[PDB]
C-alpha cells in the first residue's frame, strides 16, 4: 500500500502528541483511580491532608503498573514493525489499537454501548468485534465513572458508621454540643492507618481493573 | 435578588422554628442546617421568573435605559441610591406575609405541648418536641405550595414598578 | 411552563419527605412517650433518660423499614426523569 | 464524516509530494521527457499545500485546546 | 456568495425550533422587524441571541430537576438526624454518600443523557 | 448492583453499630437504673446526682472492652476493602 | 511642577486603579455599615440567614449615596479643571484629598491621632489640617471601630432584652423545659418588621456618619 | 572588590521582588500582628465581621510604623553609598542586612537558637554575632509563633472570665436553656467599645514589640 | 568512550529543572511535614492560625536543614567529578542518585515494597539494595504517606483530652447546654505555649526521621 | 518615604522619556549638531527604563495582591 | 519502558552529533576523504533531530503540567 | 550550600560579562593584539552564558511560586 512521506508522518506524530498525552489518560486509564482517591480523602474527613501532587504522582506510577502488559503489546507490536520497517504508519495505527480496543472493550457495560449505538443509527452488529472508535470511548468512560461512585460509596461505608456510632454514644453520655468530627477524626484515622487502608485499597483496586 | 432574597428568608425562618435554629451558640462549621429548608425556595423562584421570562423582561430595561440615560456628561443625581436602598424593606416584609401560616401555626403547637407541663413537668421537649413539629411543618410545607404560587409574582412585578419610575424618573429629575 | 407545572414538583418532593420519615418519626415519638409515662410514677430522670432507648429504637426500625424506604427515592427519580424532555415542553 | 475527511486531505498532500520526490528522482537519473522548470513547480506547489496544511493544523490545534482548556 | 447561505440555511432551519416564538417576538420589537402571520427567514440578528436565552432557560429548567432529588435526600436525611437529638451533626458528611449511592444505583448517567438526546429531537 | 445489596451492605454495617455500642449504652442505662431504684426510701435528690455514676461506669466499660471494640473495626472493613474486585461484579 | 508623558501617566493610573478595592473603599467609605450589617444579623438571631452576597452589594449603595458630596466636590473640582488642563495631574492628586482629609478628620475620634504622631515621632507641631496621611488612615480606621461597636451594641440591647422578658414568663407559667430561642424568634421579626427599623436604621446611618 | 554587571543587578533586583512578599513581611515583620489580630477576631466570636482585606492592612500599617528605626538604617547604609555608586551592591546587600540581624536577635528566643545550631550540626560558633542567617530566620519564626500563642492567650483571658460569669449568673437566676453565646456577645461589645481596646491593645502590641 | 554532547546535556538539565523543586522535593522529604503541620493546624481548634507561606517556609527550612549529610554525600560524590569535567552526566546521574534510593530504601515498608513488586511483576530480586527506583519510589511515598498519620494522632490525643476534661467538667455543674469549644481554645493555647510544642515537636520529628 | 522614592523614580524616568522624545522631534525637522546615532541610543535607552519600570511595577503588585490575597 | 526509549533517543541524538562533529573536524584538518557535500549534509540532519527533540520536550513537559496541574 | 552555589554562578557569569567587555573595549581603543573573530564569539559566549541563567531563574522562580501556592 501506499505510504505517508517523512515530512507529513512527523507532523501527524507531533500532532497526535498532543491529544494522547492528555486524553487518552484523562478518560481511558486512571479516570476511576483519581475519582476513588478524591473521594477517600474527602471521606478522611481531612480535605486536602494529602498532597495533590502526590496523589496525581502516585496515581501515575499505579496507572502505568496496570496497564503495563497492554502497554507492552501495543509497544511491540507497534514499534518493532515500525522500527524495522516492516509495517507503514496506517497500518501501524490499526494494528496497535486494536488491543487497545480490545481492552477497553473488555472493561465497559452493555447498555451504554446499546444505547450510544441506538442514538448514533449505527446498523446492528451481530459480532462484538466490531464497535469503531467512535462509538467505543463514551461507554467505557461512562461505565468508568459508575463504578467510581459506588466504590467510593463501598470506601465511604465504614467511615460514615464510626461517625454514627462515636455521635451517639457521646449525645448518650451526654454531651450535645461537642463536634463528633474534631473527636472522630483521630479515631478513622487510626482505622484506616492500623488496617493499612491506603496499600490494601490500591491493592484492591490493582485486583478490581484486572479483573 | 431582592425578590430571590426575600424568597431565601421565608424558607429558612420556616426551617428555624423546628430544628434548623441550632446554630444560634456561637459560629460553628458547616452551618448544618442551610440546604435543608433553603435551597428548596432559593432556587424554585429562578423558575417562576422563567415562567413569565427570564431576561426578556430585564433586556427590555435595558434598552429603554438607553432613552433616558443616553450617556452624556450629565452628572449621577443623588437621593437615588437611598431609595433603592430602603426597598429591603420588602425582603422582611413579604417574608413574613408568605410566612403567616407556617409561623402561627408551629407556634400554636409550641405553645400547646408546653401546657402539659402543669400535668407533668418532664416532657422532655429534647425527646418529644422536635419529632412533633417536624411531621406538621414538613406537612404544612406540600399543602402551602399554591399559596406561594402567585405570592412570588408579587415581588416580580413591585420591583418591576420601583426599578421602571427609577430608570424613567431620574433623567427627569436632574 | 405554567405555574401549575412549577409547583407540582415541590409537591411529590415533600411528600415523599412525608412519606418517607414518617414511619422513622413516629417510632421517635412513640418511644419518648412510653419512656415519658415512665417518667412519671415515681419520675425520678436526670435529664430526659429516654436517649439510650431512642437511639436503638428508631436503629432496629431501619432494619424493619430498610429496602422500601430506600426503593421511594428510586422510581420518583426516574419518573422525573422520564418527563426532562417533556416538563420544558 | 470528520476522520474520513482529515485522512482525504493527508493523503492528497502526501500523494503530490511523492509524485514530486519520484518525478525529480526520474529526471536527476537522466530519463528524458522531464523539464526542470517543470519540477522546479511541482515542488513549489507541493511546498505551498505542506505549508496550508500546517498551517490548517495548527489552527485547529490551538482552537481545541483553548475550547478545552476552559472550567465548566 | 451563495455557497455561504446554503451552508447556512439548514442550520438557521434546524435553530428555529430551538427558539421560542416570545423570544423571537421580544427581540423582533427591539429592532423593528416585521413581524407578519407567517415566519420566513428570521434575520441572525434576532435568531441567534433568542436560541442563546432559550437553550439557557431550558439547560436551568432541566438542571433544577437534576438538583431536587438530591435536596429530597438531604431534607430526609437532616429530618431524621434532628428527630433523634443529632442536630448539630453535619448531615454533608452523611448525605453526600447517599447521594452517590442513589445516584449510581438509578443509572443516572445513561438514562440522563439518553433524555437529554431526546430532549434535543423533540 | 441491585438495591438489595445496599441494604445488604447497610444491614451488615449498621448491625456493627449496634453490637460495638451495646456494652457502653447498656451499663450506662442500667447505671441510671441502679440509682433510680436506688433513690426511693427518702427519694430526696438535688436535681439528677447520676450522671457521675455514668462516667466511671462507662469509663471502665471501655478500658474492660478494650481491643474487641477496635477488633471488630480491623476484621469488618478489610473484608469490604478485600471484596472491592467483588462488589464490583 | 511640570508634567509627565503619555506613557507614565497610563502607568500610574491603572496601577492606582488597582488598590480602588482597598485604598479607597474598605478603609474611607463603609467599613463602619459591613460591621453594622454583620452584627445586625447576629443580633437578629437568624445567622447566615440574610446571604453575604446582597449584603455587602446593599452597603455600597448607601455609602456612595453618603459620600456624593465629597466625590461630587471632587469632580467640579478636579475633572472640570483637567478637562481644561489647567491643573497639573499630580496637582489635581494633591488638591482632591485634602479636602478629603478635612472630611476624614470629621469621622475621626478626638484622642486617637495622637497615638500614630507620637508613634511615627513626627512631633505635636501646629495645624490640624496640616497632618501627613501616614497618620489620618490608620487613626481613621481605629476610630471607625470603636464607633462601629459603639453604634452596636445600641441596637443589641432592645433584641437582648425581649428574648429575656419572653423567657421570663415560661418560668412563672411552668415553661420550665424550656426552649427560649425557637419561641422568640416569630416575635423578634413581627417587632422588627412592623415598625419597620431598617427606615430607622438607614436615617440613623446618615445623620450619625455625618454628625 | 569588583562589582557585577548591570544586567546582572537588574536580574537579581527583580528576582528578589518575587520572595520580598515573604521573606521581608511573612517571616520577618508581622506574623505576629497578624496571628494576633486573628486570634483576637475568634475571641470576639464572630469571625469575618472584620474584614481580611481591612485587618491585613491594619497589619501592614502597623508594621511599616514599628519597622521605621530598621528601615530607616537599612535605607541609609545601602542607598546612600549605593545611589552615587561607591560600593558594589553585593556587598551593601550584606552590610544592610546585618542590623537588620541584629534586631533579629533581640525578639528571638535565645534557647531556639542553640537547638537550631545542633540540628543544622554547625560547629561551636562563639560570640551571638556571628550566627549565620541561614539558622536565624527559622528560630525567629518559632520564638514569633511561641509569643503570638502567649499573646492570644492573654487576651482570651478575660473574655473567658466574662462569658463564664454571665453564664452562671443567667443559670443562677432560674432559667437554663438560653444560649449565653448570643446574650455574652453584646455585653462583651460593649465592654470592648468602653475600653476602647483597639487603641491601647495596637499600643501594648507595639511597645511589646518594639522594646 | 562514550557521554552526551553539551546541547543535549544542557536540555536535559533544564527539562530536570522543571520537575526537581515540584515532585522531587514534594514527595521526597516534607510531604509528611506539611501532612503534620496541617493535622496540627486542624488539631488547633482553628483553620489556618499559622499562616501556609510561614508552614511552607519552616518545612523548607527544616527539610533543607534534614538532607544536609545526603546533600554533602551527593555533592562530593558527583558535582566535584562533574564540576571539572572529570566524569559524564550518564553516570553521574546514577551516582548521585544512588545515596538518595538508598535513603529511600531504608525509609521505607517490606510489605509495601513486596506488594509493588508483585503488582509489578517483577520478583528476581537477591537483595534489598538492587531494587531499581521505579518500585521504590511508590513504596516510599506509601511509607511516609502512613508514617505521616501515625504522627498526627499522637498529635491530636492532648487536644482531645484537654477537650473532653474540660467538657466533662463544664456540664457536670448544669452547664450542659454552651459550647465548651471556645473556652476550650485559650487551654489549649496555654498548654501549647508552656511546654513550646513548635521547639519540642521539631527536635522529635529531627529524630524521627533520624529513626 | 516609599511614596517620595517612588515619586522621585517616576518623575526621573518620565524627564529622561519626555528628553528623548524632544530631542527627535529636534531632529524631526533638520535641526543641525543632533547625530542619528545618538537619538537612536537615546529612544532605546527611554524604552529599557519604561520596561523596567513596567516590569518592578507588575511584580510588585502581584506581590501586593498575593500578600493581601491571603487567609487571616 | 519510558526511561529506556528516552535515554536510546537521547544517546542515538548525542552520537549522531558527535559523529557529524568529528567528521567536519577531520575535514578541517585537511585530511583527504571529505568533500563538503557530507558535513554540511550531516550538520543539517544533527539540527533536524536536536529540533525535534526540543519540540517534543516542549510537548511532554507541557501535558506533564497539564495533567499535573488539575485541581483534584 | 544553595546560596554559595548560586553566588559563585551569578560571579561566574558576571566575570565572563566582563571579560568580554574589557576585550571589546581594547579592540576598540586600537590596541594591538585583536583580530575581531574572537571578540565576537566572546560576546557570543556571555550572551548564551546570561541566557542560560535567566532560564534557570525563569525555572526556579516559577517552581518556588507554584510550591508556595499549595495547600
Amino acid at each position: 500500500g501506499q505510504s505517508w512521506s517523512l515530512s507529513v508522518q512527523t507532523l501527524v506524530f507531533i500532532t497526535s502528541l498532543t491529544f494522547l498525552p492528555a486524553i487518552l489518560l484523562m478518560m481511558t486509564s486512571f479516570t476511576r483511580i483519581i475519582i476513588v482517591f478524591g473521594l477517600l480523602r474527602n471521606a478522611l474527613g481531612t480535605p486536602s491532608a494529602p498532597p495533590n501532587q502526590v496523589l496525581l504522582g502516585l496515581a501515575l506510577f499505579l496507572t502505568f503498573f496496570i496497564m503495563s502488559p497492554v502497554i507492552d503489546k501495543i509497544y511491540v507490536d507497534a514499534y518493532q514493525p515500525f522500527s524495522e520497517q516492516k509495517i507503514s504508519m496506517q497500518e501501524a495505527l490499526d494494528k496497535g489499537a486494536q488491543p487497545l480496543r480490545a481492552f477497553m472493550l473488555r472493561q465497559t457495560r452493555e447498555a451504554d454501548l446499546a444505547l450510544f449505538a441506538r442514538l448514533a443509527n449505527s446498523g446492528p452488529l451481530q459480532g462484538p468485534e466490531a464497535v469503531p472508535m467512535r462509538i467505543l470511548l463514551p461507554a467505557y468512560v461512562t461505565s468508568e465513572l459508575k463504578t467510581a461512585f459506588q466504590i467510593g460509596f463501598t470506601i465511604f461505608i465504614p467511615f460514615l458508621i464510626i461517625d454514627l456510632v462515636i455521635a451517639s454514644v457521646l449525645m448518650a453520655l451526654g454531651m450535645m454540643m461537642v463536634p463528633p468530627a474534631t473527636i472522630a477524626l483521630p479515631f478513622k484515622l487510626m482505622l484506616f492507618v492500623l488496617v493499612d487502608g491506603w496499600q490494601l485499597l490500591m491493592g484492591s483496586l490493582a485486583q478490581s481493573f484486572y479483573s | 435578588q431582592f425578590a430571590f432574597a426575600a424568597v431565601r428568608t421565608a424558607g429558612e425562618f420556616i426551617g428555624l422554628q423546628m430544628g434548623l435554629s441550632f446554630a444560634t451558640f456561637v459560629d460553628p462549621g458547616s452551618h448544618l442546617n442551610m440546604p435543608v429548608l433553603a435551597r428548596i425556595m432559593d432556587m424554585l423562584a429562578m423558575l417562576l421568573f422563567l415562567t413569565f421570562n427570564g431576561h426578556l423582561w430585564l433586556i427590555s430595561l435595558l434598552v429603554d435605559t438607553f432613552h433616558t440615560l443616553p450617556i452624556g456628561s450629565n452628572p449621577v443625581n443623588s437621593n437615588a441610591f437611598m431609595a433603592l436602598a430602603r426597598a429591603g424593606g420588602l425582603i422582611f416584609l413579604n417574608g413574613l406575609m408568605l410566612a403567616l401560616p407556617v409561623i402561627t401555626l408551629l407556634l400554636t403547637l409550641n405553645l400547646a405541648l408546653g401546657l402539659l407541663n402543669r400535668m407533668a413537668p418532664q416532657l422532655s421537649i429534647f425527646v418529644i418536641g422536635f419529632p412533633l413539629t417536624l411531621t406538621v411543618g414538613i406537612m404544612l410545607m406540600a399543602a402551602l405550595m399554591p399559596l406561594i404560587a402567585p405570592f412570588c409574582e408579587h415581588l416580580f412585578s413591585e420591583i418591576f414598578n420601583l426599578l421602571a419610575d427609577i430608570v424613567s424618573e431620574m433623567p427627569i429629575n436632574n | 411552563m405554567t405555574p401549575e407545572s412549577v409547583m407540582m414538583m415541590g409537591t411529590e418532593a415533600m411528600k415523599v419527605a412525608l412519606a418517607l420519615a414518617a414511619p422513622l418519626l413516629l417510632v421517635a415519638l412513640i418511644t419518648g412517650l412510653i419512656i415519658s409515662i415512665l417518667q412519671a410514677a415515681t419520675q425520678i430522670n436526670e435529664m430526659t433518660l429516654s436517649f439510650i432507648p431512642k437511639i436503638v429504637a428508631v436503629f432496629i426500625a431501619i432494619i424493619v423499614a430498610g429496602p422500601w424506604m430506600l426503593n421511594l427515592l428510586l422510581d420518583y427519580v426516574r419518573t422525573l426523569f422520564s418527563n426532562l424532555p417533556y416538563i420544558i415542553g | 464524516s470528520f476522520a474520513g475527511q482529515l485522512h482525504a486531505a493527508l493523503d492528497r498532500i502526501s500523494d503530490r509530494q511523492a509524485a514530486a520526490r519520484v518525478q525529480a528522482e526520474k529526471f536527476t537519473l537522466g530519463e528524458p521527457g522531464i523539464a526542470l522548470n517543470d519540477v522546479m513547480a511541482d515542488m513549489q506547489k507541493a511546498s505551498v499545500s505542506m505549508q496550508m496544511g500546517i498551517q490548517v493544523r495548527n489552527k485547529l490545534v490551538a482552537a481545541y485546546q483553548e475550547v478545552m482548556s476552559m472550567q465548566v
